[PDB]
């Protein structure tokens, strides 16, 4: 079973983003990262696209974003709507690409969406 | 239990040709293999059996999308008796023969990227018996000489010495080889009356057990009931 | 949660950065840059 | 603000998805009905001093006869039922009984495996959680009858709001001294011992006086559909039995004082209508368990 | 320090020693067979419209047909069932039946007087003490569900001890807010709402931290073997008309909310082991007086 | 075994009479008497069972050398089964009857200072049964006529309720009364209910039922004397006779 | 601090998973029965001076004939029962008898094939861990009796833990000169020789003096379910002979002194009560191995 | 000077003086007799599939036809054997069974309750005192094979005295390297590994010399007089069994490792002679017991 969860803390902005994939079931919400208590590292939700569960346990890995909150937002929207017809592999290469190389999408329709 | 009964070669090769890929698949959702769990003997013990789930259990488990699952499905079919889920594979594919799906080009699947050690692997062959290996790598050979793969399983054979000497000695294409083949293949047959209603510790133990003690009361009862339902079609 | 391919897992799956001389090429240029 | 809530409907762990079709639950129901056989055989049989009633019985339960040197456990049926016992109560529980076994067990008797031919009245009181400002101390404690201890230590009288769950039918409010309750942007009434409420209406407000504590008790009735066949003194009996012998312990799972609490918290959960059934079918199982084991002891 | 232990856990007296034999046990066993066809009866009269179905049944229980003069009683059974039942709850009770008229009673139906065929499952919590150092409030109410209310008012957290005893199989316990409980020389875990022990694991460890208070409740379940006939519905409803009617005033003796903390409280004696085969026979012989007392009030 | 199948209390006395003391006095040494002990009881439960013994178990046990215990070994005889290890009493005493020691001044055994009390304390008179408890009186009862402590015996019975009830009714001097007395002293006998092969929990349970088995067996036996069948084989001195009265009474 | 565990316990190998079955117990069983009655049969042919007991005897056990120019060897059955005992020791063996095979061998007798009829008492000594400060020097010796040598070189005395594992039911503990011993949380008792304990109960704590070296001399008896032909002179006997003729000889696997190391060994693993109902079947088809080869050597 | 004693030789707890007639000698016999059949019994119902031969047999040994549903314990004859063999180990066990079942059960077999037939070896090593001088180290440990383990500290070499007792009939000598051994007043030999030894001749006298340890391997053997029926092996294999069940939990008592250790340690102790009857009369008892619940089991 593969399930997998990113939060996205963007330094330059004022909103942050958290994107859950179980199996190709897409999820996002999108967080104020202010006003947050010490319980929590997450402010009150504006933006919602699903449920996600951030209390999943497993390997943790630090990455810092090469896109904004916006960017990174409009490839979550593209891909909620794709998932049915891509593949976990593409749905994950192409979002951890972006985020971290900041390198667009190879499908052409993907990226027009997007 | 059909499918376990045979015991020959060339009655598996008979009952494959008739037998729909749609017997090789579950419609129930069952759980994901490969879990260490705890498991109720009371015959034996007060305490809980510890047990790890396999898919060459008895039972319906959760399978892969991919080809690598609809062939692992197949063969767990033939060694255990039961497919796994994987759900909308196609109506025209569920309709071909199961020995179409392995032996012939007319189905539409590829399965040329396959590894027969990874697929071993996968099915637990260490736990396997003898009559389930070789049921297993008839499954192989059929596989190996549709795509052209006669060398890799040959060299797969040498790796893996235990599997050699219990090697079918059949060669798919030729007749002869299947008639006079002298391979016992049955994992259920009519019991010895020795057999007792009694548990068995292992999971894959006491399914195999359920179905041999329900063989006789199969074989008596399911002439009627498949002609009350396949009459009138 | 629906059904898991197998795309996701062969991704992760470590590479032979030896016997691959495109692999061995680009960490020997690293190294040098560094 | 502070917010407290009921011990028993935090975080109701997932059901098991499995064994509930047709057939599954028509091998419920026979369990259920040769289970019965067997615990009144074992009477005739302790009464008339002979074995005979008892080898009927046990050899239409078992399909095998007893024998002196082995140990009767039940034969193969016994081996399912708790099995699949394990199944329900957990989605961790694996699913290890062949369908093979399960259709040959339920072709023992006919019987019809409906699970909603009746009703039955279970008593937990949820209290999803109730809010109280800075300076009023909340306590809640108890699931048959919750008691609510609530002290205020501010200069002015505090509004406190009780959430009771939208599945519960009725709840019933007695406190240790009069007090005012009222809906939500409804006009207090004069205070009084007892209030009937319908939780679906609203959250309710209660205003506390500075001064001595007020205890609220809080008693709840809830219909759930079940089968004719149901029985709540042998499904509570059959819970604690499989909870000592270890058939619910299970990684990552709650567990709850009785079976009144289960199917009340796991009721309050998401997709809680598709968590009940499941439930209910667990209930039968465990009133088939209950009354085997009885006929068969040990020590 | 300060100890705290449930109130009905407290000097346990000794039990009976009497008609806890075969032909005893037979008596009880005949006793509680014909008290159900009494009850019975009642509605069989009700169906005919005759009461020929009651007097067949009062006849067998009774050796006498009824009479409309005289009350109905029950006669030398019921007599033989309530003095029982005052021997089996003290020691100092008179045995006042001679074995001669039990013989003749037990011989009435055919059973066998074993009292180990099953198993019922009795919900009373046994906290033998609750260890809990200064400055820290404990108090322990309640049996069938124990609330145990642990106020702290010193300078930093206390540890608070618990003791369950060896003899219940499952305790789980809740409480009003997450607490951290571990045995004896073991790491403390998160704060969690539910525990489930077995008190022969060792005595538990409980942080109270400084502030509001920390109410934990707890639920137990002990299997204790007792014959096939028991009902605990019936012996529950028993103890009470017994404690009514005066059959357990004897001198020296305690008294119990229930047969739940009657049979638990001397389980959990020294020599407990004992009283329990003594007490289960009591049980079923209230199980008969409750049904033989409401078909035949008095 | 045959003294605790005597069922009347002219049997009782006849089989006192003709019963010398040495049958109550046992040479096996035993264990003392008041014990906190672990017995094994298989059959229902694995860990030991805790009991207590006493001096109304079925298995003898050490006596004190005293008149104290000589009684107390007389009376455990009659209401258990078996005696006390009180050796080197003497062969004067030891071949009198027990009905002798407990009626008769000529023994020359003194008695006076026993106190009844302290004797049905010792012998753990709460855990006798009704009929073990009328058995003890009838032995109180001889031993007051003896001494002349009939008004002695009356009171200890007006201080315990109990006994009073279940007090014998007959002069220890009178033939009369004997026969006319209907209690029922029996403490093994056929039984009508279902007796099984089973083990009890106590050690006075369980020995008793020792002897419930064992006297089963001893009814079908070709020791025991069947009175219908075999009355005219019997010796006429010991033959049963309806005229049959104690020598002196 | 420092660890010293039981050389025995180290690393079991994984056993193999096939010839369990209800089919493969009756074979094991089979073959006891008949290499039992080859033993038999060679005695009576010796003293009455004629070979015709052993002909039937060898020919049920091998289905021909015995000849004079042909080695005795078994026949098939021999060659089955190697083969599954070289399966049962290691899950790399390669389990080749097939299932027709050993059908036709259960049906040459009638017997049960119930692995589960009696018990045995085992005697391996289960350390599983002893811990010890510093300054202290702890050694382990020997299985069946296990010798623990302690020297304290530090200033004051010192408290020394071990831990029998949750498995064995008793362990009794004599030493050189008096010592105390206690449970955890306990007090300490006045030295003496020897201590009874139970292995469930907690780890023990052991008081080190400074001075003259401390030995302990462990004994300890398991129970395990065997069958009622199990027979633990001939299972040791036939474990030597197999580990001489070659038969437990496969890759990455661990050797053991004697089947009373192995049983225990693989008992005390992680997940260790599947293990032992193979290790048993084991022993007995080691039980028949020594008969049938001792009547027939190669 | 420094005395060391092996371990399972100190204080010896009197062991029991009840049930040691020959009546009750008897009876040990006949369960004895009784519990071979019963083991047998089972093996031949294994083998004919026919549970006839094992009722047949727990019928003679329980006077009691075996039923479902019922525990097969062994019936009053379990009772009697259990509670026997804990008095004959220890003096503060009680004796509760009475002298008509006693009587009854050794009437169930024809068989002689004699205990003086034949003989066994047994091979506890009896070292009951090594005495040595200041500068030296002495440590004993092992039953069957006892190590001495001497290390001399001092300017000279140092002489060691060693008691075997009067017991024992051999004592066999091995040392890790060759050393030098001679009885009182007798002059040393040469030094050799080996040495057989009598222990009547007297105390015994080791020469010490300064360096490396000298460890003393002994090896004992004594007669007693056993019964004809008397196995070691299962004597040993019950006492084990004894011990796990608990019936040799008793107050004041001392436990032993092996049923040789508590022979030869009774053996030593004073009034020895009388104490080695009653240990003998145990293990036949011990030897029943072993196989009747070998027969019976329980999990």
């Amino acid at each position: 079973a593969s399930w997998q969860l990113y939060v996205i803390h963007p330094v330059q902005g004022s909103l942050g983003l958290v994107v859950q994939l179980m199996g190709d079931a897409l999820t996002y919400n999108v967080f104020a990262q202010y006003g947050n208590t010490s319980a929590s590292e997450f402010g009150k939700t504006v933006l919602t696209g699903g449920a996600t569960n951030t209390a999943l346990e497993g390997t943790k890995v630090k990455f810092q974003t090469k896109v904004t909150a916006q960017q990174a937002l409009a490839l979550t929207m593209a891909l909620k709507d794709a998932a049915s017809m891509l593949s976990q592999g593409e749905l994950i290469g192409y979002f951890e690409q972006y985020i971290n190389l900041a390198l667009e999408p190879d499908n052409l329709s993907l990226q027009d969406n997007m | 239990m059909d499918v376990l009964s045979k015991g020959s070669l060339k009655e598996l090769l008979a009952h494959l040709e008739k037998t729909p890929l749609e017997e090789a698949i579950s419609y129930r959702i069952g759980t994901v293999p490969y879990q260490n769990v705890l498991i109720s003997r009371n015959e034996y013990y007060n305490q809980l059996y510890p047990d790890t789930t396999s898919l060459i259990d008895g039972v319906s488990r959760e399978g892969q999308r991919n080809v690598n699952g609809l062939i692992m499905s197949i063969i767990s079919y033939v060694v255990s008796g039961s497919g796994h889920y994987i759900p909308n594979i196609g109506f025209m594919l569920l309709r071909r023969s199961i020995l179409d799906i392995l032996t012939k080009h007319d189905t539409g699947l590829v399965t040329n990227n396959l590894n027969y050690g990874i697929i071993a692997r996968n099915l637990t062959v260490s736990k396997m018996n003898c009559e389930q290996r070789k049921r297993m790598l008839i499954c192989f050979k059929l596989l190996a000489y549709k795509d052209g793969n006669q060398n890799d399983y040959e060299i797969y054979l040498n790796q893996n010495i235990p599997l050699k000497q219990i090697a079918p000695n059949f060669i798919p294409g030729d007749m002869r080889t299947v008639i006079h083949n002298q391979d016992q293949l049955a994992i259920v047959g009519i019991p010895a009356y020795r057999l007792t209603q009694s548990t068995e510790l292992s999971i894959r133990d006491d399914n195999a057990k359920s179905y041999k003690l329900g063989y006789v009361d199969w074989y008596n009862s399911n002439s009627f009931l498949r002609e009350r339902s396949e009459f009138n079609l | 949660r629906t059904v898991a391919d197998g795309t996701f897992n062969s991704m992760i799956m470590p590479r032979a950065v030896i016997a691959n001389e495109r692999e061995h090429f680009m960490k020997t240029r690293i190294d040098k840059i560094e | 603000a502070n917010r407290a809530t009921s011990a028993f409907l935090d975080n109701p762990h997932p059901v098991g998805v499995n064994y509930v079709d047709e057939g599954s639950r028509q091998f419920v129901a026979v369990a259920e009905l040769l289970a019965s056989k067997l615990i009144d055989s074992s009477r005739e049989s302790d009464e008339s001093n002979s074995d005979v009633p008892f080898v009927q019985a046990y050899s239409k339960f078992a399909d095998d006869n007893p024998r002196h040197l082995r140990v009767k456990t039940g034969g193969k049926m016994a081996n399912a039922l708790t099995n699949v016992i394990r199944s329900y109560y957990s989605i961790n529980a694996p699913a290890i009984v062949p369908q093979v076994e399960i259709d040959r067990l339920a072709s023992k008797a006919t019987v019809s495996g409906d699970m909603y031919n009746s009703y039955a009245i279970f008593n937990s009181v949820p209290i999803v959680e109730v809010l109280s400002p800075a300076r009023t101390t909340v306590s809640i404690v108890g699931s048959d009858r919750a008691d609510v201890t609530m002290l205020n230590t501010g200069a002015g009288a505090a509004n406190i709001t009780f959430n009771f769950g939208q599945i519960a039918e009725t709840v019933i409010l007695k406190g240790s001294v009069p007090f005012q309750l009222a809906r939500l942007n409804q006009p207090m009434p004069a205070a009084r011992f007892t209030y009937k409420l319908r939780p679906l209406d609203g959250p309710f407000i209660v205003v506390l006086p500075v001064g001595n504590p007020l205890v609220i008790s809080a008693t709840a009735a809830t219909r759930i559909q079940v089968p004719l066949a149901f029985n709540k003194a042998l499904v509570e009996s059959g819970f604690q039995t499989a909870m000592n012998d270890g058939l619910f312990d299970i990684q990552n799972v709650n567990y709850y004082s009785s079976f009144d609490e289960f199917i009340i918290s796991q009721y309050h959960a998401q997709d809680g209508i598709n968590r009940v059934s499941t439930c209910v079918i667990l209930g039968l199982a465990l009133q088939a368990y209950d009354q085997m084991r009885r006929a068969l002891p040990v020590r």
